[PDB]
């Protein structure tokens, strides 16, 4: 019920937006949250937004390079991260959860957008 | 800080095997914990929800263990299904938002 | 609403008939005649509270026409 | 957690003999009820569903002309016809137009001129309505343990949703560890969906007075109309223009979906989209609590270390929440929750979580207190690692009181001479109450129907100057009072 | 129009937020204001033509406000 | 005044005091409308959702 | 003739990209891209949280 | 600890972009691209054409 932007190759310097599209269920009921997984490296959690409420949280390592937003309109969930650089390399999720500040059990996954900070 | 996790993980088919995540006072035994199984190539599957509760997506063979200030995964019957990396996340209130552990992948011996 | 703003006292009147003169030449007082029929309870009201403010039966009438033509037109 | 975070929270406390208690629950608060010796509740409204709508009109908001046709008679010789004035799909008007030897007449006066074109519709407003045994009112009750509430996808075995319709409304919940709760629910006494239209425009709908939709000046349609064409007063869609007499012109009026709109106001929105819910209104209900008792009522205390996972957070309610894990042996223990001075010498406040315990060690509870208004501790645990809490509460009691009469006033705005329901438990005051604010509200019903508020506050500014320029003193003081409750309604209307 | 007619006092008047509640409750008075600015010869004729109605200063008062809000929503 | 294939001859004062969403005449984006409040409606039932 | 436009009413409208945030209790107010923008319609309210 | 930033204030701004635009009397408002973004500062008033 969680569908993802396609795969997106940029430049560094750059500015990114990842594209989340929820149904109608879980736009109006659950949070989403935008995990990042390096090539060859764990997960990192860069933050997430309850999308009716839209109130954005990200992590401390985040702050003022990343972008999280909702369209309401489109039932979207968009993250933008500002700053590419060559560290910045990761496969990009967004997970359903519900909007309870004490539970992040992510029952549902997109499919990862690839963000390659190279030249092909 | 981050919890922290074993990076090296080994087994056989058919032995129970557990994975150690540690975290302090504001990572772990102050919030639930949820275990994620992140096989190469695709999106991390939650393993056990809330504090080592199932998702009906697992098997009853998969369960964990949550303590004082850690938690752990546990694995009834074992094959080469268990290889993969594994990462335990929770929510720290003192660095305000959802730290995963280092990862762990499982290395399940059968070769 | 722009309905309720509309283009009467422009003092712009021609011999040429209006956009909806034979229309709304009557329509603001069949709604007050309508608003009456279906609100009799208020009438009653404002007919005593009429009576009791009027001191002369100019006022009192004056006083009950006004508040009839005020109850719709505020609503 | 839902409960507690809504700000039209109510606490209903006190059972009569019997054990039940009589609630109202609207569809934007909620109620928790408390009793001597029984679980607290959390009761919310959170669905109301209408079925099987019939159509009763099909008002027109936009519609087009196609065949304009004309007829003349020459003057004196009388009105003329059209073949289409006999169609009811067709609008017509007659005037007069100039005629002489120049235009074609021959007699030199004015002569009678019909014109007619044929209305279609474009767009329409469909004025649905139920019959009040097809309602159906869903009702959430959550036993308000510090238990969580679960996640989504695995378990719902906390919150209990009973449906209530007026065939079967006396429904039974069963909350597992607490006995079986009956509501004993009126649903034939809401909303009087018999005086209501459900009026769905192109994707928006209200809940409407049926008489106000009947009184609408728009064309419509009986709604037992398949192909349409006999539209009633197709008239208010159309203007018939003879500029000075001449030539004598239709022409509709425009979409009136934005006249609509305006004129929608004050009905409040529904949803008629998947069906026809209405999150707006309230359910009077009989509650039950004869078969409802504590968990874990035969458990020992804890006698371990409790840890305060989640600081003390105050709601908007007055209370406090607290959330604590437990470190300690026989996991499925009571809780030693108390709220004292600094001394422990007085117990200050409850706690309204009544009979907190542990199922799991790991597992937090959140627990919910009511402290006093000064300097309070919350004590939880038992003498090794026991935890002092120090809270601080902002109220006093004169504004607490100023505060519940002021809701309690809003309720009877709203809910009014149903108010009187809302925690009676019986008795004959709320008997004699019920009555007087029943003839009250006839009466006053009957003289300010189809006021605006600003109205209201210009009737009760009247009505209180008569009293105090008035010579009885009993007269004066009722005048006084109607004027002042006129005011009072006039200010809290139209919400 | 349609709009004249807002199906304001009809009670059942829940305690959820009604529509366009927010501008509808001070439209009006709104509209009277700009009608009182825009149109300031009318408003000296109602207050010299209550003063000569009215004999108590709350009944040329009353008056004065029945005129001056029929004048605008009278049509 | 010209609404869609209509014509008006109205008052200058009237016409500036109307209640919509304009645009200075003046303009050309055509984007920048004020007095957008007039035709825009905002909801909080509840005041749990805008 | 020769007219010249003194302005010009919106008499029909769509709303898109329809955007919320929030800030919760005691900490301000919610900010949106949007609200920099003059095409875009913005309501400041409260909820419950 | 742990502060939230409650409001930011502006104590030392500068002005770039300055742009105007007339309009001839009688005939209502001047247009501004600029008026449509709220990150300028904007006035109206009359000069005398
Ligand atoms: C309107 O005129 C058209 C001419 O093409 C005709 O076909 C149609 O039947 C007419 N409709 C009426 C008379 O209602
Ligand atoms: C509005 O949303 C559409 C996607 O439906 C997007 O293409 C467009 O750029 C958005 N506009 C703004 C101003 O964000
Ligand atoms: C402001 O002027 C500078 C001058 O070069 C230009 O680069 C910039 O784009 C201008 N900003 C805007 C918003 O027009």
């Amino acid at each position: 019920q969680l569908v993802e932007s396609g795969a997106e190759v940029k430049k560094p310097g750059s500015s990114v937006k990842v594209s989340c599209k929820a149904s109608g269920g879980t736009f109006n009921n659950y949070a989403i949250s935008w995990v990042r997984q390096a090539p060859g490296q764990g997960l990192e959690w860069m933050g997430g937004i309850i999308p009716i409420f839209g109130g954005a949280n990200y992590a401390q390592k985040f702050q003022g390079r990343v972008t999280i937003t909702a369209d309401r309109s489109t039932s979207t969930v968009y993250m933008e991260l500002s700053g590419l650089r060559s560290e910045d390399t990761a496969v990009y999720y967004c997970a359903r959860r519900p909007q309870s500040i004490f539970d992040w059990n992510f029952d549902l996954w997109g499919r990862g957008t690839l963000v390659t900070v190279s030249s092909a | 800080s981050v919890l922290t996790q074993p990076p090296s993980a080994s087994g056989t088919p058919g032995q129970r095997v557990t994975i150690s995540c540690s975290g302090s006072s504001s990572n772990v035994g102050s919030n639930y914990v949820y275990w994620y199984q992140q096989l190469p190539g695709t999106a991390p599957k939650l393993l056990i929800y809330r504090n080592n509760r199932r998702p009906s997506g697992v098997p009853d063979r998969f369960s964990g263990s949550k303590s004082g200030t850690s938690a752990s995964l546990a694995i009834s019957g074992l094959r080469s299904e268990d290889e993969a990396d594994y990462y335990c996340a929770t929510w720290d209130d003192s660095l305000s938002g959802l730290v995963f552990g280092g990862g762990t992948k499982l290395t399940v011996l059968g070769q | 609403s722009v309905a309720l703003v509309p283009h009467v006292g422009m003092g712009l009147e021609t011999r040429t008939e209006t956009w909806m003169s034979s229309e709304g030449a009557w329509k603001h007082a069949q709604r007050i005649e309508t608003w009456v029929l279906r609100h009799p309870g208020f009438t009653i009201m404002a007919a005593i509270l009429a009576y009791t403010i009027g001191t002369t039966y100019f006022q009192r009438v004056l006083i009950f026409i006004l508040l009839t033509a005020v109850a719709p037109s505020m609503t | 957690m839902r409960c507690i975070g809504i700000s039209n929270r109510d606490f209903v406390e006190g059972v009569s003999g019997g054990s039940w208690v009589d609630i109202v629950l609207e569809h934007g608060s909620c109620v928790t009820t408390m009793a001597k010796n029984k679980p607290t509740l959390d009761f919310e409204l959170i669905k109301t569903e209408a079925k099987h709508p019939a159509t009763l009109r099909k008002y027109c908001i936009e519609a087009k002309l196609t065949n304009t046709t004309t007829a003349s008679r020459c003057p004196t010789q009388g009105e003329p016809s059209l073949n289409e004035e006999q169609d009811k799909r067709f609008v017509c008007k007659h005037s007069m137009v100039d005629r002489g030897w120049g235009n074609g007449c021959g007699l030199f006066g004015k002569g009678g001129i019909v014109t007619c074109a044929m209305f279609t519709c474009k767009k329409n407003m469909e004025g649905k309505i139920v019959q009040p045994e097809n309602l159906e009112y869903t009702i959430v009750i959550t036993p308000h343990s510090g238990e969580e509430n679960a996640v989504g996808q695995d378990t719902g075995k906390h919150g209990k949703e009973i449906k209530v319709t007026p065939q079967s409304s006396i429904t039974e919940a069963e909350l597992t560890g607490y006995g079986t709760v009956t509501m004993e629910c009126s649903p034939r006494t809401g909303l009087d969906f018999n005086e209501m239209v459900l009026l769905q425009m192109e994707n928006k709908a209200w809940l409407v007075h049926r008489q106000w939709f009947l009184d609408l000046p728009l064309p419509w349609l009986p709604g037992a109309d398949t192909q349409g064409s006999n539209w009633i007063q197709k008239e208010t869609l159309v203007t018939f223009k003879n500029p000075h007499a001449k030539k004598q012109d239709v022409v509709v009026l425009g979409s009136q979906e934005g006249a609509m709109h305006t004129a929608l106001t004050g009905a409040t929105e529904i949803q008629m989209s998947s069906g026809n819910l209405l999150f707006t209104g309230h359910l009077k209900c009989r509650l039950r609590m004869d078969k409802l008792q504590l968990k874990g009522m035969s458990y020992s205390m804890c006698t371990g270390k409790f840890k305060v996972v989640k600081e003390i957070a105050e709601t908007q309610h007055g209370t406090i929440v607290i959330r604590v894990q437990y470190e300690g042996d026989g996991s499925p223990c009571k809780i030693p929750f108390e709220i004292m001075d600094l001394e422990k010498r007085h117990v200050l406040g409850r706690l309204i979580t009544v009979n907190p315990i542990v199922t799991e060690k790991d597992s937090p509870v959140n627990i919910e207190a009511e402290p006093p208004f000064g300097d309070s501790y919350i004590i939880i645990g038992v003498e090794p690692g026991q935890l002092k809490l120090s809270w601080f509460k902002k109220g006093s009691s004169i504004g607490q009181m100023f505060e519940t009469t002021m809701r309690g006033a809003k309720r009877m705005a709203i809910l009014g001479d149903t108010a009187w329901d809302f925690g009676s438990l019986g008795g004959v005051f709320t008997s004699i109450g019920k009555a007087l604010h029943q003839v009250f509200g006839a009466i006053y019903g009957a003289a300010f129907s189809g006021v605006s508020w600003t109205m209201k506050i210009l009737i009760g500014v009247v009505i209180t100057w008569i009293g105090m320029n008035s010579r009885s003193t009993s007269l004066s003081v009722s005048l006084v009072l109607v004027g002042v409750v006129t005011l009072y309604l006039g200010v809290m209307v139209q919400a």
